[PDB]
């Protein structure tokens, strides 16, 4: 998980500009608020 | 352990230059009957795995094949901790001075006999029972 910045929030608010309110959530939110979902993908745990 | 990340964990201790974050969360869940808003206390005593350290190289060859490296974890098994009804497993200073080198020195022994059959005993630096029953204390609030 990766407290985003502020510069990487200035990236996802430029991103979702366009959309007003797109950007209104993420300008909003505070900087080291945003947090990044980088969640795992790998398996190893069969299933059952 | 997803294999290809398991080769991967395995390459870190084997050589991989990285720090293994061994987060030894030590949650203590209590009750709400007698009270205890956050109940479990926990706190993640993590021991940055220096890259193939003794302890590492021994875990690189645990991941290598073998079953028989007796892991040194320098003493980071909390024997006194003092935990109240908030998140946190903070153990007692002063009974345990260091803290983090005063705590209780544990091992750790991947069984992993193919029949790989990958169990996970944690045993003490000074395992007497403890490869199976470790007895530490939470100095409760």
């Amino acid at each position: 998980i990766i407290p985003f910045t502020a510069q990487a929030y200035e990236e996802l608010s430029r991103q979702f500009d366009p959309q007003p309110l797109a950007m209104q959530f993420i300008s909003q939110y505070s900087p080291e608020d945003i947090v990044t979902a980088q969640i795992e993908g790998s398996s190893g745990a069969l299933w059952r | 352990i997803s294999p290809p990340s398991r080769a991967q964990m395995k390459r870190e201790l084997y050589n991989g230059t990285a720090d293994i974050t061994l987060r030894f969360t030590w949650n203590f869940q209590r009750d709400l009957a007698k009270g205890g808003t956050v109940e479990y206390a926990n706190e993640k005593h993590m021991l940055a795995l220096a890259p193939n350290s003794t302890a590492r190289r021994q875990l690189a060859s645990l991941l290598e094949g073998t079953s028989d490296q007796s892991v040194v974890i320098p003493n980071l098994f909390p024997k006194y901790i003092r935990a109240p009804n908030g998140p946190e497993a903070n153990p007692v200073k002063q009974l345990q001075p260091n803290e983090e080198a005063d705590y209780l020195g544990v091992r750790i022994q991947l069984r992993r006999e193919q029949g790989f059959l990958e169990w996970w005993v944690i045993e003490l630096q000074e395992c007497r029972t403890d490869c199976n029953l470790l007895p530490m204390v939470i100095f409760s609030d």
